[PDB]
């Protein structure tokens, strides 16, 4: 098959910037003067979307300031000036030969100014203990960039292994990310402790914030 | 305008079949130079599977040709994908998908919205949904956060909305994190006045179609 390479796979930059991503065929996609490379853009949750096709078509619809170029075996999308609604997956494809085969794809995020996380703790519900398991939760909300630390504290003592964490992708509303953290205890454990908190470090605090409650005091 | 929606996603144990339909409307089935299958496994990226033209030529991706078939019936504005014999490397979302009739033909402008196919052992588990019950007060009466706790289902998704989806302001619906008991659990919280707390009334709307469970769950000041 026609096996394509994108580059980078991954690259982050601020807004406004130029960013060109290339791609390169195994083989020539060339027919007739033509060249089969098509651009697709994806965003989290969505199916791609078409954004050039025959190399340096603009899809009707997309904005000007995704561009196509080249021939043969390398390709270049271009985005003059990157915008917050851009983040996502690209993907090259090309149309030339079946099977039609895709870029591995490349990450673009936007790069903004450093911004601290709101940080919100949420002890288990009652409903959930009767279950015989707690989950104790803490929100970093709105933050960049992505990279975070959560550590959990139960009466002091600092959790290990037992908690997992999952995080948005980058909102185009304000380039920012938000994290969640799940704290896992039994019914049991948690009954056994008082103070539980969650402390975070990122770089937009220039020390830990800690968030807690009391069990029994809501 | 052209809409294709998919159906027939969800769990599928390993050796079992799989028959998805993509459902075309505001559009002729008949019309399209060619409609198509193409599959993403999770975190991965695109795979282009199978293809029928308007005369009805089929055509397969070899890296999964022998166990496939794509169909259609013009009489329902439907097109569909057969394979069996499923494997672990099947599990992906799978797109429907439109070629087109000008420059080269095999790209594609008009897709479905996608549907998981789980390939899997374990049986279907429908979620709990536990309250994330907002501050006990405000910090400064400034802005609160709530949300909806969806634990211990099988297989993904869930989907999450508030009010009906007449709140999506503020909204974060998190990405499911896979326990080590082998089940899924999600979060959606949503940033709100605190001063709206005593008189709004906050819901999140939980649908986990795999177990046919739906879950409405009211969240308010514990």
């Amino acid at each position: 098959d026609i096996q394509l390479t994108q580059s980078p796979s991954s690259l982050s930059a601020s807004v406004g910037d130029r960013v060109t991503i290339t791609c390169r065929a195994s083989q020539s996609v060339d027919y007739d003067g033509d060249s089969y490379m098509n651009w697709y853009q994806q965003k989290p949750g969505k199916a791609p979307k078409l954004l050039i096709y025959a190399a340096s078509y603009l899809e009707s619809g997309v904005p000007s300031r995704f561009s196509g170029s080249g021939s043969g075996t390398d390709f270049t999308l271009t985005i003059s000036s990157l915008q917050p609604e851009d983040f996502a997956t690209y993907y090259c494809q090309q149309s030339h030969e079946d099977p039609y085969t895709f870029g591995q794809g490349t990450k673009v995020e936007i790069k903004r100014t450093v911004a601290a996380p709101s940080v919100f703790i949420f002890p288990p519900s009652d409903e959930q203990l009767k279950s015989g398991t707690a989950s104790v939760v803490c929100l970093l909300n709105n933050f960049y960039p992505r990279e975070a630390k959560v550590q959990w504290k139960v009466d002091n003592a600092l959790q290990s292994g037992n908690s997992q964490e999952s995080v948005t992708e980058q909102d185009s509303k304000d380039s920012t990310y938000s994290l969640s953290s799940t704290l896992t205890l039994s019914k049991a454990d948690y009954e056994k402790h008082k103070v539980y908190a969650c402390e975070v470090t990122h770089q937009g605090l220039s020390s830990p914030v800690t968030k807690s409650f009391n069990r029994g005091e809501c | 305008e052209v809409q294709l929606v998919e159906s027939g996603g969800g769990l599928v144990q390993p050796g079992g079949s799989l028959r998805l339909s993509c459902a075309v409307s505001g559009y002729s089935i008949t019309s399209g130079y060619s409609w198509n299958w193409i599959r993403q496994a999770p975190g991965k990226g695109l795979e282009w599977v199978a293809s029928i033209t308007y005369d009805g030529s089929t055509n397969y991706n070899p890296s999964v040709k022998g166990r496939i078939t794509i169909s259609r019936d013009d009489s329902k504005n439907t097109f569909y994908l057969q394979m069996n014999s499923l494997r672990a490397e099947d599990t992906a979302v799978y797109y429907c998908a439109r070629g087109s009739h000008y420059f080269g033909h095999w790209h594609f402008a008009v897709w479905g919205q996608g549907t998981l196919v789980t390939v899997s052992s374990a049986s279907t588990k429908g979620p709990s949904v536990f309250p994330l019950a907002p501050s006990s007060k405000s910090t400064s009466g400034g802005t609160a956060a709530l949300g909806c706790l969806v634990k211990d289902y099988f297989p993904e998704p869930v989907t999450v909305s508030w009010n009906s989806g007449a709140l999506t302001s503020g909204v974060h619906t998190f990405p499911a994190v896979l326990q080590s008991s082998g089940l899924y659990s999600l979060s959606s919280v949503v940033t709100v006045p605190s001063s709206s707390l005593g008189t709004q009334t906050y819901i999140c709307n939980v649908n986990h179609k795999p177990s046919n469970t739906k879950v409405d769950k009211k969240v308010e000041p514990k």
